[PDB]
C-alpha cells in the first residue's frame, strides 16, 4: 500500500524498521575541502546511501527521466554566473541561495524518507541546516541585499522546524589559504574568480554560528585535510559515538509516522519555499511565469500525472 | 425550441473535439448553420404565437431577437480570432465556451413562456458576460467595469425576483400566455407603485434608461471586441424585450408612472448625443450613441401604442446591427494602432479606401437615412410619440439634428482630413475584416425590402 | 419599546405636537444609549470619565435626531394639512439627516443621511397606511 | 500586452486588512505555518 | 494523534451530534452536545501552537455558556409542564434562553464574535468541520422548538447575522476568517426562513454544507490559507481556479448556479406569508458577500497574479492529497438548479 | 440625490461599516460583556422573554 | 407546422397551465386554514404519545 495511516496500523512503524546504523550523516566544510570524497567513503565503509551534493538540477533528477531540464525552468539560475557578475543586477545571486535552499530542503526530506521507509541511514553533503554559510558569505561580500537575506530567514524558519537534525555531523576544516591553494589547482575558470574574503566569510559562518549550534543537539566530528584522509579512522569513531543528544531521541512510532507523512509528500515539503513576498531577485511576472509553465508541460512525460504519457509507453491508460 | 438549443450545446464538443488549428473554422462554420435553420422560426401566424411546448414559445417579437442572436455567434468568433492569436489554446476554447454558453442562454431568454424561467436565465446571462470582460478583457479598468456591471444589473434583478414571485402568488401562474387572459388592472395604492418600480427598474438599467446608464460606456471601453457585440446587439435588448412583456400587467398604472422614466429618456437622449460631440475615445462615443438610440425605445415601450411597439421592435433590430459594426469597424482600426483615441490616426480613407466606405454606411444607417430600418423604426416611434404630445416633435427633431452631426463627426474625424503622418503601419484591409463588415450590413440592407419580419406582434 | 411605539401611533398627525417630539426623541435617544452602551464594551474608553463624553456624545445625537424628525415631521402635517401624506416624513427624515451631518461636521454625509433617512421614513409612513408588515406572521 | 497585476496591485491583498484604519495600525500579517 | 485514535474522536463528535437528532429527551439532547463539544476540543489543539490553544479556550468557554443556558431552559420548561419531552417549550423564559444557547452554538450575531477567531486559529480541515457538521445538532434543535420560539426574536438575529456576515466579510484577507463570515450570514438566512417553512431551513443548510466543504476541500489541496497564497494556484493547478471560480460564484447565489436555489426559495416562502420588505433586504445585503466572493475570484481566476521563481520547482511533482469527494461535490455545488422540485424530499 | 447613491458613497459606507464590525480587540472580556448587554436589552427595551 | 396544429397545441398547454394555476391558488388556501385550525395532516405538531402512560394501580390509591 501507499503508506498512510492505514499502512500505520496496520504494522508499517519506523521502529520496526531503524537499526542501530539508522544514522543520519552530513558532511560539511568549505570550498574545495575534499568532503565530496570523504562522504563518498563514509557510506560505502558503512553501508549507506550516498547523496551527492544538491545543485540545481537536484529536483531534475528525482522526477521524469532524471534528466537535467533545460535552464529556463530552473530559472536561469547559473552558478557560473554567480562567480563572474556576482552583483549583477538580474538578481541571479539571491535567486540561486533561495533555489538552492528548496534543492537542499526537497533532498532532506528525500533522505529522511529513505531513512524512515527502509531503516538504512544517508550520508548528505552539506544540507539545510549548513546552507546559511553561503548566504551569510553572499551578504557580507555585499552581493545580496538585506531583503534577501529577510526572505530567506523567513523561509527558513517556517521550514527547518518541521526536520530532525543530523545523528551525527562530520566538519572537514581546511584553512583558506589551502583552499585558495586547492580551488586554483582544480583548474575550474569561472571558481577562480573567487576571492579568499568570500572564503573567509564562509569559514567563519561554520566556526561562529554553525558547528557551535549543531553541537548543542548533534555528534560534531571535525578533521583536517590529512586527518580526513583516513577514512577508517573518521569510520572509526563515527561506529564509537555515544548518542545521548539531540531531538531523535524523543522520536517514537507516533511523531514519525508523522513525519514521514510530511517528507513524503514533495508539495507539503516546498509549500513554504513560494510564499508571496514579492522580492525582485525571486518573484517572476505573470506573463513570463504563463508561457514558461506552458513550456514545461510540452515537455516529454511531463503533461500528465506520471503513468498517463502515452507519448514515453504508458500503457492501460483506459484502466488507470 | 430543442432543434436550436441541443445543437447550440453541440458547439461546445465540436470546439473541444476539434483539431488544434480548426477551433475557428469549425466553431464558425455550424454556428453559421444553426443560424441558417433559425429562420423555420418564421412560422408565424397572425393571431396566435408559435408555442412550442410548456416551456418555449415564439411569436413576431422573439423570432427577431432569435435570428440576431444566432446570427451575431458566427460574426462574434471571427471578430475575436485574431486578437486571441497568441492565447494558448485552452484559454482559446473556454473564451468560445463562454460564447456558446452565452447564446444558450439567450436564446432561452427569448422564447420562455414562464417568467421566472426567463428571470433565471436573463440572469444567467450576466456570468458568461462577465467572465468574458474581467477576464480577456486588454486593461486594468475591466476589473472595476465588471463590477460596475454585475451590481447595477443585480440592484434591479434581485428586487424584480420579489416582484415576479409576489405576482405568482396572487395570480397563481407566471405563464405568459396565461398572464394575457387572467391579467387584472393595477389599482392605485403605495404597494403597487413599488411592484411597477420592482417589475420595471431591472430591465430600465439593462437599455440602459438614461441616469441609470454610466455603467455601459465603462464596459464598452473595457470589454473585448466581441464582448461589445453581443453587449450592444443582443444584451441591452433584454431590457427592452423584459419591458416589452411585463407591461401587459402593469395597467393602467402605466399611465402615470411612466412619466418620469419619459422625461428622462425623452431629455436623456438630446442630451447622450451632444455629448457624443464631444467623445475622445471611440468606443465610448458608441456606448453613448446607444444610450440616446435606447431612449427612444424606453419611451415607445411606455407610451403603449401599436406603432410605438412596432418601432420599438425595428429600433432594437436596427440598432444591433449597427452598433454592433460600429464596435467592428472601431476594433478594426485598434488592431492596428492599440488606442481607441479617435483624433490619433486621421485621413484613414487615403489609406483603406474600402474599409472607408464600410464607415460610411454604418454611419448613415446611425443617423437613420430612408429608407433603412434603422429610419422606419425611428419613424414610427416619432410618429406615435407625436399623438402621445405634439411637442415631443421638437425633442425628436433636435435629436435627429445632433445625430447626424456626431455620425458624421465620427466619420469626418476618423476618415477625412490628412492622414497622420508618423502612423507608418496601416495595412491593408484583411479578407476577414471585409467579410465582418458586409455580413452587418447585408442583412441589415436586405430587410429594408421585407420590413414586415422585424415589426413585431403588433403587425 | 412596543410602547413607546404604540403611544407615538395611537397619537393622530399633525396634533400634539410637543407629544410626538417626546415620543420619538425617547425612541431616538434609547437608541443613542444601545449604540453608546456595545461602543463602551468592544472598546474599552481611556477613563472612566471619557466613556461618560463617548456616551453623552451618542446619545445626544440619538435624541436629537429624533428630536428633529417628530418635530418637523409634526409640524409639516400641521401647516399643510395633509395628516397621512408620506412626503411628511420625508421632511421629517431629511431633517434628522442634516442634523447628523451637523454633529459629524460634513456636508457630504448631510446630504447622504438626508436622503437615505428621508427615504426610510417616507416608507413607513406608508407601511403604516398599507399595513405593511416587516416580521410578519406566518400564515401559510 | 493585456494587463496583469504587478506586485504593487497585488500588495493590496497582502495585509491583515483590506481597509487600513488608524486603530489596526499596529495589526500584522499572522505567521505562514500559524505558528507563534 | 495516533490514526486510530483521530478516528474514534471523529466518531464521536458524529456519535454526539446524532443522539442530539435522535433523542426524544432533553437531558439526552444537552448529553449529546457535552458529548461533542468534549470530542471537537482535540481536534482544534491538533497542531499545538498558541493560536490553537486560544481558539480551543474561546471555543470552549462559549459553548460551556450555551450549554449551562441550554441546561436553565430545560430545567424551566420542567417547572412549568412536568416533562422531558424534546419539542415545543412551555415557558416564554425557557424559549428565549434556548433560542439564545442555540444561537451562541451557531455562532449567530450578535454572539458571533468566536467564529471568526476560532476558525482563523485551527487547521483547515478543523475549519471544515467546525463550519459544516457543527451546525446540525443546533439546527435540528431549532427544527423542532421553532412553534415557541419569539418571531421577532429569531428574525432579529437573522437580520443581525446577514448584516455583521456580510460587513464582516469585506475586510478580510485570510481565507479561515472569509469563511467564518461567509457562515455567519448564511445562518441567518437559514433562520429566517425557520417561523415559516422549516423545510427551506433543510434545504439552505445542506445545500451550504456542501458548498462550504467544496471550498474547504480546495483550499486544503493546495495548502492556501490567505488571499495571496490562493493567487498563486494558477500557475500550478490551472483546473482548480476554475473550480474556485464556479463555486465561490454559487455561493454568491447568482443564477444558474445551485447556490441560487436556497436563497431564491427561501424569497419565495416569506412572501408567500405577505413578508415582502424583509426578503428584499435580505437579498440587497446578501450582494455583500458577493462582493468578497467576486474580489476573490478576481485573486485567483479572472487575473494572473504574479509568481515566485521557487514555484517552478512545484511544476514536477503531483497533487498527493486525498481531496475526497470533490468532484461530486463541486457537481453538486454548481449544477443542481434543474433538480431544485427535488427539495420535497426533505418534506 | 447625487451624493446619496453615488458608487463612491455607497462604497464608502460599507467600507466604513466593515471596519466597525470588524475592528475588535479580540479580547474574551469584550466580547462576553457584549453578550451582557445583548441580552439585558433583549430583555428590557424588546421583551423577547415574552 | 399547420395552423391547425398549433391552435390545439396552445389549447392543450392553456389546459396545463390553467389548471396548475388553480392548484397553486388552492394549496395557498388549504395551508393557510390547516395552519390556523390545525386540523389537517400539515403544521401537525407532535403532542405526547398516550401509550407511555402506565395504567397499572400504583403505590397508592389515589392517581
Ligand atoms: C439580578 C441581576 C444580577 C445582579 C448581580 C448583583 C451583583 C453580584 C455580582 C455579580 C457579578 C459581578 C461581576 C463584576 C466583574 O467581575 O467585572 C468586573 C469588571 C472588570 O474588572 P477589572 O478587570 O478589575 O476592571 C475594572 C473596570 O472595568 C476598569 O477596567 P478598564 O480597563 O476597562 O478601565 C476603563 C473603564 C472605563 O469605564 C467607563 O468608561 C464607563 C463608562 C460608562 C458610561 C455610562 O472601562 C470599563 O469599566 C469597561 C466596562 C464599562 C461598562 C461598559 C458598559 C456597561 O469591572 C467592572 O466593570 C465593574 C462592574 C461591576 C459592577 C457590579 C454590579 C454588577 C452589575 C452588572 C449588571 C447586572 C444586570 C443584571
Ligand atoms: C440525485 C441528486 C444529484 C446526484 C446525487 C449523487 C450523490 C453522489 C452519488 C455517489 C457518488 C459516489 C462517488 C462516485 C464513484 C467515484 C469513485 C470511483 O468510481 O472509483 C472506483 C473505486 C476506487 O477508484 P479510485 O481509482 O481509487 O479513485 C476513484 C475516485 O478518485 C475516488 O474519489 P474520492 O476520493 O472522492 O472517493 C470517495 C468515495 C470512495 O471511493 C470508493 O471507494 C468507491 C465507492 C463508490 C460507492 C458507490 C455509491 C453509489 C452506490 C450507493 C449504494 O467515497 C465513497 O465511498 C462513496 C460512498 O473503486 C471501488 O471502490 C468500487 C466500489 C467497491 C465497493
Ligand atoms: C428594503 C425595503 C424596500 C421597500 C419595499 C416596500 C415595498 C412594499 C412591499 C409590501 O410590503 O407591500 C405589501 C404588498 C402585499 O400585500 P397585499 O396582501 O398584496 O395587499 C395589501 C397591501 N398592504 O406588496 C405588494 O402588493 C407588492 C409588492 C411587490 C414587490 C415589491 C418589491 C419591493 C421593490 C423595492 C425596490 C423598488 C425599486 C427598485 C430599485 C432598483 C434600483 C436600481
Ligand atoms: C438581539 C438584539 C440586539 C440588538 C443590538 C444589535 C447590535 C449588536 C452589536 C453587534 C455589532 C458589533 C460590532 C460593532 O458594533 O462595532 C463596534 C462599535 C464601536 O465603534 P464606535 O466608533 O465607538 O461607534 C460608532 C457607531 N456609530 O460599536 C457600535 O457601534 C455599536
Ligand atoms: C456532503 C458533504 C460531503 C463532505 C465530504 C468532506 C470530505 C473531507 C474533505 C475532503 C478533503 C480530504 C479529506 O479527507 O479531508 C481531510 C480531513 C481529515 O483531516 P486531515 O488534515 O486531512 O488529516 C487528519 C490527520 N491529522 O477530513 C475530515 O476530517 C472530515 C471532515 C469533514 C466531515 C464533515 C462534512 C460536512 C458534514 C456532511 C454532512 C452532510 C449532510
Ligand atoms: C447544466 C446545468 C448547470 C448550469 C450551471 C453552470 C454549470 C457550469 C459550472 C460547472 C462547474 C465548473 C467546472 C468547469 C470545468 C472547467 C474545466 C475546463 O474547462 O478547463 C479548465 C482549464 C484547463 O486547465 P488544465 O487542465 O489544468 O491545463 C490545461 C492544459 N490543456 O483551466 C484553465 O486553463 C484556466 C483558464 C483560465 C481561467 C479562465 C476562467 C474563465 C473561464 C471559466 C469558465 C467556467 C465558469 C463557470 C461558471 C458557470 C458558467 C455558466
Ligand atoms: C435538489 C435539492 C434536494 C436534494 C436533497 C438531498 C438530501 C439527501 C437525501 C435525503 C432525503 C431524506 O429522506 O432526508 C430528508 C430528511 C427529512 O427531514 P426530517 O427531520 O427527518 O423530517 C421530515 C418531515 N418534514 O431530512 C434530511 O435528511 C436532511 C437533513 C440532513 C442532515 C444531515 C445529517 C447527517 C447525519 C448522518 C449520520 C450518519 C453519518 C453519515
Ligand atoms: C432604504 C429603505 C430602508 C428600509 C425601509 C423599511 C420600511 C419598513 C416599513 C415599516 C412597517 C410599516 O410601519 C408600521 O406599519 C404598522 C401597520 O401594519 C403600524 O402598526 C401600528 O399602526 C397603528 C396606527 O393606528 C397603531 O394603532 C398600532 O400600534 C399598530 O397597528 C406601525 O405603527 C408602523 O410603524
Ligand atoms: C440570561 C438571564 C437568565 C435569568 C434566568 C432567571 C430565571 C427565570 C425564571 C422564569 C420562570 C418564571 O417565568 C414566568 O412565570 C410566570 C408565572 O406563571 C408566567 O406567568 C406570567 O406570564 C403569562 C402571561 O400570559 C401568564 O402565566 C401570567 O399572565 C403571568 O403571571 C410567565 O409567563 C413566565 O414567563
Ligand atoms: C443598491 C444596492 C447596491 C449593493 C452594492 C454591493 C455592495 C458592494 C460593497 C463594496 C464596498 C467596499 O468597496 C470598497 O470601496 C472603497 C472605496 O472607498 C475602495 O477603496 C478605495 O477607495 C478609497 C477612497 O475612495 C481609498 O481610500 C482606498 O485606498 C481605495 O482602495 C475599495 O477598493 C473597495 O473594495
Ligand atoms: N552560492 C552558492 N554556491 C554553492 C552552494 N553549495 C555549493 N556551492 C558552490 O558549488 C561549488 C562546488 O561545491 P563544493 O563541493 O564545495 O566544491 P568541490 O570541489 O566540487 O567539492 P569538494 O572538494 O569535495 O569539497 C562551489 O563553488 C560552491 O561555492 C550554495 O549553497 N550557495
Ligand atoms: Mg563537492
Amino acid at each position: 500500500l501507499q503508506y498512510g495511516p492505514l499502512a500505520y496500523i496496520l504494522g508499517e512503524k519506523a521502529t520496526k524498521k531503524m537499526t542501530e546504523k539508522s544514522k543520519l550523516i552530513t558532511v560539511d566544510g568549505n570550498i574545495c575541502s575534499g568532503k565530496s570524497k570523504l562522504a563518498k567513503e563514509i557510506a560505502e565503509k558503512l553501508g549507506l546511501k550516498h547523496f551527492p551534493e544538491a545543485g540545481i538540477h537536484y529536483v531534475d533528477s528525482t522526477t521524469g527521466d532524471g534528466k537535467p531540464l533545460p535552464v529556463q525552468f530552473s530559472g536561469n539560475c547559473s552558478l557560473e554566473k554567480f562567480y563572474d557578475d556576482p552583483k549583477s543586477n538580474d538578481g541571479n545571486s539571491y535567486r540561486l541561495q533561495a533555489w538552492l535552499y528548496a534543492s537542499r530542503l526537497l533532498q532532506y526530506a528525500d533522505a529522511l524518507e529513505h531513512l524512515l521507509s527502509t531503516g538504512q541511514g544517508v550520508v548528505l553533503e552539506r544540507s539545510i541546516y549548513s546552507d546559511f554559510v553561503f548566504l551569510e558569505a553572499m551578504y557580507r561580500q555585499g552581493f545580496i541585499r538585506k531583503q534577501c537575506v529577510d526572505h530567506y530567514n523567513q523561509v527558513k524558519k517556517v521550514t527547518i522546524c518541521e526536520y530532525l537534525p543530523p545523528h551525527v555531523v562530520v566538519y572537514v576544516d581546511v584553512p583558506v589559504p589551502e583552499v585558495q591553494s586547492r580551488i586554483q589547482k582544480k583548474g575550474n575558470p569561472h571558481e577562480m574568480k573567487i576571492t579568499s574574503a568570500y572564503l573567509q566569510d564562509i569559514e567563519n559562518a561554520y566556526k561562529g554560528t554553525f558547528l557551535p549550534e549543531m553541537s548543542e543537539k548533534c555528534e560534531v566530528l571535525q578533521y583536517s585535510a590529512w586527518e580526513a584522509q583516513d577514512a577508517e579512522k573518521v569510520v572509526e569513531d563515527i561506529e564509537y559515538l555515544k548518542y545521548d543528544k539531540g531531538p531523535w531521541l524523543d522520536q517514537n512510532d507516533r511523531k514519525l509516522h508523522k513525519l514521514r507523512m510530511l517528507v513524503q509528500d514533495k508539495l507539503e515539503v516546498l509549500n513554504y519555499t513560494s510564499i508571496p513576498v514579492f522580492l525582485p531577485e525571486v518573484t517572476v511576472g505573470a506573463h513570463q511565469s504563463d508561457q514558461v509553465f506552458q513550456e514545461f508541460t510540452e515537455l516529454p512525460g511531463r503533461k500528465y500525472r506520471a503513468g498517463y504519457n502515452e507519448d514515453v509507453g504508458d500503457k492501460w491508460i483506459w484502466l488507470k | 425550441m430543442l432543434k436550436y438549443i441541443i445543437p447550440t450545446i453541440m458547439l461546445m464538443p465540436l470546439t473541444w473535439l476539434s483539431k488544434n488549428n480548426m477551433i475557428w473554422v469549425n466553431s464558425t462554420a455550424h454556428s453559421l448553420l444553426i443560424s441558417f435553420t433559425s429562420l423555420l422560426l418564421m412560422n408565424q401566424f397572425g393571431d396566435n404565437s408559435l408555442n412550442f411546448s410548456l416551456l418555449f414559445f415564439s411569436d413576431s417579437l422573439s423570432t427577431p431577437l432569435l435570428i440576431l442572436t444566432m446570427w451575431l455567434l458566427p460574426l462574434m468568433l471571427m471578430a475575436s480570432q485574431h486578437h486571441l492569436s497568441k492565447e494558448n489554446l485552452t484559454r482559446k476554447k473556454l473564451f468560445i465556451t463562454m460564447l456558446i454558453s452565452l447564446q444558450l442562454f439567450l436564446i432561452m431568454t427569448f422564447t420562455a413562456m414562464e417568467l421566472i424561467l426567463f428571470y433565471i436565465l436573463f440572469e444567467a446571462t450576466l456570468v458568461p458576460t462577465l467572465i468574458i470582460i474581467t477576464r480577456w478583457g486588454n486593461q486594468t479598468e475591466r476589473l472595476n467595469a465588471g463590477l460596475y456591471f454585475l451590481f447595477y444589473t443585480l440592484a434591479g434583478s434581485l428586487p424584480l425576483l420579489v416582484a415576479l414571485i409576489y405576482i405568482q402568488n396572487t395570480v397563481g401562474s407566471l405563464n405568459f400566455l396565461m398572464l394575457q387572459y387572467w391579467v387584472q388592472p393595477v389599482h392605485n395604492s403605495w404597494s403597487n407603485v413599488f411592484m411597477w418600480l420592482a417589475c420595471m427598474m431591472a430591465f430600465m438599467v439593462k437599455m440602459p434608461l438614461y441616469g441609470l446608464h454610466l455603467w455601459l460606456p465603462k464596459a464598452h471601453v473595457e470589454a473585448p471586441i466581441a464582448g461589445s457585440m453581443v453587449l450592444a446587439a443582443v444584451l441591452l435588448k433584454l431590457g427592452g424585450y423584459g419591458m416589452l412583456r411585463i407591461t401587459l400587467i402593469l395597467n393602467p398604472m402605466t399611465d402615470f408612472m411612466a412619466y418620469p422614466f419619459i422625461m428622462l429618456s425623452l431629455w436623456g437622449m438630446i442630451m447622450t448625443s451632444s455629448i457624443c460631440l464631444r467623445q475622445t475615445d471611440l468606443k465610448s462615443l458608441i456606448a453613448y450613441s446607444s444610450v440616446s438610440h435606447m431612449a427612444l425605445v424606453i419611451v415607445a415601450i411606455l407610451i403603449q401604442t401599436p406603432w410605438s411597439y412596432m418601432g420599438a421592435t425595428a429600433l432594437m433590430i436596427a440598432h444591433g446591427l449597427t452598433s454592433s459594426m460600429l464596435f467592428c469597424l472601431a476594433n478594426s482600426n485598434y488592431e492596428r494602432i492599440h488606442s481607441r483615441t479617435m483624433i490619433l490616426a486621421r485621413g484613414l480613407q487615403t489609406l483603406l479606401p474600402l474599409m472607408a466606405t464600410w464607415w460610411l454606411l454604418a454611419s448613415l444607417t446611425n443617423l437613420a437615412l430612408p429608407p433603412t430600418i434603422n429610419l422606419i423604426g425611428e419613424l414610427f416611434v416619432v410618429m406615435s410619440t407625436f399623438s402621445w404630445s405634439n411637442i415631443t416633435i421638437i425633442l425628436m427633431g433636435v435629436n435627429m439634428v445632433i445625430t447626424a452631426l456626431y455620425s458624421l463627426y465620427m466619420l469626418i474625424m476618423t476618415q477625412r482630413g490628412k492622414y497622420t503622418y508618423h502612423i507608418n503601419n496601416i495595412s491593408p484591409s484583411f479578407t476577414r475584416e471585409n467579410a465582418l463588415m458586409s455580413l452587418h450590413i447585408l442583412p441589415l440592407l436586405l430587410l429594408t425590402l421585407n420590413p414586415k419580419i422585424i415589426l413585431g406582434p403588433l403587425y | 419599546a412596543k410602547t413607546v411605539l404604540r403611544q407615538y401611533w395611537d397619537i393622530p398627525e399633525g396634533t400634539e405636537c410637543h407629544r410626538k417630539t417626546y415620543a420619538t426623541t425617547s425612541i431616538g435617544g434609547a437608541a443613542g444609549l444601545v449604540v453608546s452602551a456595545y461602543s463602551v464594551a468592544l472598546k474599552t474608553p481611556t477613563s472612566f470619565l471619557e466613556g461618560v463624553a463617548r456616551t453623552g456624545r451618542y446619545t445626544f445625537t440619538a435624541a436629537a435626531i429624533g428630536a428633529i424628525f417628530g418635530l418637523t415631521s409634526c409640524i409639516s402635517a400641521q401647516v399643510r394639512e395633509k395628516p397621512d401624506d408620506p412626503l411628511n416624513y420625508l421632511i421629517g427624515g431629511c431633517a434628522g439627516g442634516l442634523i447628523l451631518g451637523a454633529r459629524t461636521r460634513s456636508y457630504g454625509i448631510g446630504a447622504a443621511a438626508c436622503a437615505y433617512m428621508g427615504l426610510t421614513a417616507a416608507l413607513v409612513k406608508m407601511g403604516q397606511l398599507e399595513g405593511w408588515q416587516v416580521f410578519a406572521e406566518p400564515k401559510v | 500586452r493585456q494587463w496583469q497585476p504587478d506586485v504593487e496591485w497585488a500588495e493590496q491583498y497582502g495585509g491583515a486588512v483590506m481597509y487600513p484604519t488608524k486603530e489596526t495600525a499596529h495589526w500584522k500579517p499572522p505567521p505562514w505555518n500559524d505558528v507563534d | 494523534m495516533n490514526p486510530i485514535i483521530f478516528i474514534i474522536i471523529l466518531l464521536t463528535i458524529m456519535l454526539g451530534t446524532i443522539i442530539v437528532m435522535i433523542s426524544s429527551h432533553w437531558l439526552l439532547v444537552w448529553i449529546g452536545f457535552e458529548m461533542n463539544m468534549l470530542a471537537i476540543i482535540p481536534i482544534m489543539m491538533k497542531n499545538h501552537n498558541p493560536r490553537a490553544t486560544e481558539a480551543s479556550t474561546k471555543y470552549f468557554l462559549t459553548q460551556s455558556t450555551a450549554s449551562m443556558l441550554l441546561m436553565m431552559a430545560v430545567i424551566i420548561n420542567l417547572m412549568f409542564s412536568g416533562q422531558w419531552t424534546v419539542m415545543k417549550l412551555f415557558n416564554p423564559m425557557a424559549s428565549m434562553l434556548m433560542t439564545m444557547a442555540l444561537a451562541m452554538k451557531l455562532g449567530m450575531a450578535p454572539f458571533h464574535f468566536w467564529v471568526p477567531e476560532v476558525t482563523q486559529g485551527i487547521p483547515l480541515s478543523s475549519g471544515l468541520i467546525l463550519l459544516t457538521w457543527q451546525k446540525l445538532a443546533p439546527m435540528s434543535v431549532l427544527y423542532q422548538i421553532f412553534p415557541s420560539i419569539n418571531l421577532n426574536l429569531i428574525l432579529t438575529l437573522s437580520v443581525l447575522s446577514i448584516l455583521i456576515g456580510g460587513w464582516g466579510g469585506l475586510n478580510q484577507t485570510q481565507l479561515r476568517k472569509i469563511m467564518a463570515y461567509s457562515s455567519i450570514a448564511h445562518m441567518g438566512w437559514m433562520t429566517a426562513v425557520l417561523p415559516y417553512n422549516p423545510t427551506m431551513t433543510l434545504l439552505n443548510l445542506i445545500i451550504y454544507i456542501i458548498m462550504t466543504s467544496t471550498m474547504f476541500t480546495m483550499f486544503m489541496a493546495n495548502s492556501t490559507t490567505t488571499t495571496l497564497s490562493l493567487s498563486h494556484t494558477w500557475n500550478k493547478t490551472p483546473i482548480m481556479t476554475v473550480l474556485i471560480l464556479a463555486t465561490l460564484l454559487s455561493m454568491g447565489g447568482l443564477p444558474p448556479l445551485s447556490g441560487f436555489m436556497p436563497k431564491w426559495m427561501i424569497i419565495q416562502e416569506m412572501t408567500k406569508n405577505n413578508s415582502i420588505i424583509l426578503p428584499t433586504f435580505m437579498a440587497i445585503t446578501a450582494l455583500l458577500n458577493l462582493y468578497f466572493y467576486m474580489r476573490l475570484t478576481y485573486s485567483t481566476t479572472l487575473t494572473m497574479f504574479p509568481s515566485t521563481n521557487n514555484m517552478k520547482m512545484k511544476w514536477q511533482f503531483p497533487l498527493m492529497k486525498k481531496m475526497t469527494f470533490l468532484p461530486t461535490m463541486v457537481v453538486l455545488s454548481t449544477m443542481m438548479l434543474p433538480l431544485t422540485p427535488m427539495l420535497s424530499v426533505l418534506e | 440625490w447625487l451624493e446619496a447613491i453615488l458608487p463612491k458613497t455607497i462604497s464608502l459606507a460599507q467600507m466604513k461599516a466593515s471596519t466597525l464590525v470588524t475592528n475588535q480587540k479580540g479580547l474574551i472580556k469584550l466580547y462576553f460583556l457584549s453578550f451582557l448587554i445583548t441580552i439585558l436589552i433583549s430583555m428590557i427595551l424588546f421583551n423577547f422573554h415574552e | 407546422d399547420g395552423p391547425e396544429k398549433n391552435y390545439e397545441r396552445t389549447m392543450a398547454i392553456l389546459q396545463i397551465e390553467a389548471e396548475k394555476a388553480e392548484l397553486r391558488l388552492k394549496e395557498l388556501e388549504v395551508r393557510r386554514l390547516m395552519r390556523a385550525r390545525g386540523d389537517g395532516p400539515w403544521f401537525h405538531y407532535p403532542t405526547i404519545d398516550k401509550e407511555l402512560i402506565d395504567h397499572s394501580p400504583k403505590a397508592t390509591p389515589d392517581n
